[PDB]
């Protein structure tokens, strides 16, 4: 999945409480809506426990 | 208009517009113009009825 030219919030993404496990490299969780990209790719994918 | 497809992103679809797909051999009554350009790839539209 290719988002491109769209404006997203991340906070909805995070108040859903129900996801088991978050991890999120690279970047602060807490400061990554200001910051600005350019481009953001998504995979979508089963995996076992 | 096409064969077939293989992958993209962009898809626009904006507000439902109509016409009438009845066609005669009387005299105009409209004008339509349109302006198509691209700088540093952005599309451009450019139209007055
Ligand atoms: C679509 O598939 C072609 C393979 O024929 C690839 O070259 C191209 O980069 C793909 N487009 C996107 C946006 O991934």
């Amino acid at each position: 999945k290719r988002i491109s030219n769209c404006v997203a919030d991340y906070s909805v993404l995070y108040n859903s409480a129900s996801f088991s496990t978050f991890k999120c490299y690279g970047v602060s969780p807490t400061k990554l809506n200001d910051l600005c990209f350019t481009n953001v790719y998504a995979d979508s994918f089963v995996i076992r426990g | 208009v096409y064969s077939s497809a293989n992958n993209c992103t962009f898809e626009y679809v904006s507000q439902p517009f109509l016409m009438d797909l009845e066609g005669k051999q009387g005299n105009f009554k409209n004008l339509r113009e349109f302006v198509f350009k691209n700088i540093d790839g952005y599309f451009k539209i450019y139209s007055k009825h």
